[PDB]
């Protein structure tokens, strides 16, 4: 798949995703915050359509992501993230996707995602999180 | 808080 | 050391 | 003077400022690195004019600062900075201003400036910097 | 808030 | 359970722990590093007996941990640890206990493992990680 | 890319 | 003089150092935090005598450095720090030693002092600090 690193920032103020009920998570893009200010990360989309969007927009700063969770499973012979739920001090967004195949957890119990990196084919391959103070 | 802290040295001037 | 500023970065996960 | 806060970045790639040998510093502008991209910075400009121009390019990723020193002083009743030198892994920046007054110098062993934030009324009333690894 | 250093802290995995 | 805090250090030389092939993980305490020295952390210990010890004695500081999974689950109605693997650069170190519920991953791309705090009643509770640059 | 952590150090101040 | 480094610590809970009114520092010693318990770190001394004793007990965790500064000097043809002034939130502890030569000077906007190094000689010959969150 094709791989994208957001780097790092200040902050969330909103994750756009997409997703299909049958196969895996498609589109990934990050409203960051930079300085007090937001910062239109780049669209990262998938090699396919026919996928639902979804658009989390958190009342920042303070609502912020406390656990990312999810499940890889298997599509089409691929290792994929087929399911994404971002848990906020606030609210429960999700889960989106498929909830099938080995489930992952991060949990923050101090600090804060800052960044985004991964991989993206016709779904998302993989993920990564900056994490700051 | 949502918004990420760095070290901060100074201030140096007034 | 080089100019970059580093981060804590956790992951993957998936393929 | 108008307060101003650049926030935090990847690191440095170049300093613009300006300075009069009978006064103190004049211009303040910082074009940063964030996440391989260059960022030109809010440019933090003199209330007034007369000052010599100064443009400070680093080699980044290899060159980054070591050493940001220089003096404090009164200009016509007000507590500014009169005089700043950059001391790099490579070279000596300065010093832009006249070294008299009050001297201040901030070395570094481990980490980075990755930001800047302070006044600019006439000169550059104070300043402050973000550290980070 | 106080003179204690502060770390990222990643979990808990388990119980609660 | 019993809630202990080892707190932060500069890095890990060995974590000793133990485990019932039936149930889960019992006792847990590490060795750590502080500032080129080691501390040994205090020892957090099971209720109960019967439990097959393990010394994981890392070449610090060339050798790190790179991934912590495990699998969570419940043990006579309670949720706890009921196994762990400790992925490092140069080896693979468990699994240890009942390779049987919940799997979780925490792998690192950058940064470390520098502390532990958690719960120990009859069996390893729950657990969390200090990480830093 | 070794075990040891890390902390920003800001001096010398003093003979260098 | 004799080079020391303490490392890196969670704060600051007592600074014990010596001086004389004529020369500069002399011995230098840190009763550290280390997770909610003090840590005794090492005493370092001067190779002479004569020097007057001071302990800075500090209010920790609610009392934390905000502000070192001093004055760098030549004595007997060696470039020391002749005096030493420990800022709180809660009071300033000094200057002790000679207000003589090069003043340097370190406010601290945000973070914390966590840890020194340096060299002692007869007298103080240099010191850093280590910061942190
Ligand atoms: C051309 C391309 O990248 N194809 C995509 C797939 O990519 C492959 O994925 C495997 C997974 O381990 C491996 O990384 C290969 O090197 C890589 O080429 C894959 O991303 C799928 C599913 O999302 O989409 C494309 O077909
Ligand atoms: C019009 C204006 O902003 N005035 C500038 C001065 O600002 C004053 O600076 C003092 C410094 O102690 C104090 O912060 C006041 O609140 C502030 O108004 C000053 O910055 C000078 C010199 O640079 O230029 C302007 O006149
Ligand atoms: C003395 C003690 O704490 N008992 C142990 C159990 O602890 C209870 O666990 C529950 C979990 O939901 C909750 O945290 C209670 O506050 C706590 O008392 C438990 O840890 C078990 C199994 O690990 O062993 C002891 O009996
Ligand atoms: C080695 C020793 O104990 N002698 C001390 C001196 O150290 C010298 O300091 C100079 C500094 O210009 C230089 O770094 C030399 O390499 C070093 O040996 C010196 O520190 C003085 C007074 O502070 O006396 C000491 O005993």
């Amino acid at each position: 798949g094709k791989a994208f690193d957001d780097g790092a920032f200040t902050g969330i103020r909103e994750i756009n995703l997409s997703y299909n009920k049958e196969t895996a998570i498609g589109d990934f893009q990050v409203v960051y915050d930079l300085n007090g200010s937001p910062y239109v990360g780049e669209n990262h989309k998938s090699f396919i359509t026919g996928f639902t969007p979804v658009k989390i927009s958190l009342d920042f700063p303070s609502e912020y992501i406390m656990e990312v969770s999810g499940y890889t499973g298997k599509v089409s012979g691929y290792v994929v993230v087929r399911s994404l739920t971002f848990k906020t001090n606030k609210k429960t967004y999700g889960p989106y996707g498929v909830t099938s195949g080995t489930p992952f957890s991060l949990p923050i119990e101090n600090g804060l995602i800052v960044g985004f990196k991964g991989s993206i084919g016709y779904w998302l391959d993989y993920f990564s999180m900056y994490l700051s103070l | 808080s949502g918004i990420s802290q760095t070290v901060i040295v100074g201030p140096w001037g007034a």
